[PDB]
């Protein structure tokens, strides 16, 4: 995020970050229940990433974070991915998380919902600060 | 859901 | 890429007011927020886009692409969770 502030610690707790097998840090995710996280179909998850649960500071040693794997990858079969339609992949734990203070679940919209031009939300995330 | 247990500060 | 867990407010916009800046990119499955001096970069991608709904966090979209450049100026293209909620009930029921 370009020109966003530092998070309160544990103030977004359904926020994730998917690491590769090197530790490093590709894109953020959102957990949904204790075994399922929503992240973008364009991020290309495999089966030997990690899911990070419960993260503030990625330089630090002493968070205690969850590391949980992942059983599969389920790409909307709708997803185009020539104009990034569609962008949706659910990843499914292939062990739970554990709910926490710092660990828990965002709430899904009705496919009826309406979120009005003009309305403030939020993102989060660790992207570039600047490009 | 969506109510976390630290409140979030903007 | 920041080690902390960074955050930013930002306001959605419509779709017709958002082709005026990504033209017929801009499909139905895309909800557009931002252009006001913030915008979401690279490493961001799959992260939320939440809006209080009723008192508690609601997943309104997913943070999916937008200039190349991250411009604060340019409206970032997340995908619109509300029309892609009926899916992932449907992969939740059947796994
Ligand atoms: B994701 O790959 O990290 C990234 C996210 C993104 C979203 C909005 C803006 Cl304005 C820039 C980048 N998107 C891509 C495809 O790199």
């Amino acid at each position: 995020i370009v020109n966003g502030e530092e998070a309160v610690p544990g103030s977004w707790p359904w926020q994730v970050s998917l690491q590769d097998k090197t530790g490093f840090h590709f894109c953020g995710g959102s957990l949904i229940n204790e075994n399922w996280v929503v992240t973008a179909a364009h991020c290309g998850v495999t089966t030997s990433d990690v899911v990070v649960a419960g993260e503030f500071d990625q330089g630090s040693s002493s968070e205690k974070i969850q590391k949980l794997k992942i059983a599969k990858v389920f790409k909307n079969s709708k997803y185009n991915s020539l104009t990034i339609n569609n962008d949706i992949t659910l990843l499914k734990l292939s062990t739970a998380a554990s709910f926490s203070q710092t660990v828990s679940a965002v709430c899904l919209p009705s496919a009826s919902d309406d979120f009005a031009a003009g309305t403030t939300c939020v993102t989060t995330g660790w992207g570039l600060t600047r490009y | 859901c969506g109510v976390p247990a630290i409140q979030p500060v903007l | 890429t920041p080690d902390r867990l960074q955050q930013a407010s930002l306001p959605l916009l419509s779709n017709t007011n958002c082709k005026k800046y990504w033209g017929t990119k801009i499909k139905d499955a895309m909800i557009c927020a931002g252009a006001s001096g913030v915008s979401s970069c690279m490493g961001d991608s799959g992260g939320p886009l939440v809006c209080k709904k009723n008192g508690a966090w609601t997943l309104v979209g997913i943070v999916s692409w937008g200039s190349s450049t991250c411009s604060t100026s340019t409206p970032g293209v997340y995908a619109r969770v509300t029309a892609l909620v009926n899916w992932v009930q449907q992969t939740l029921a059947a796994n």
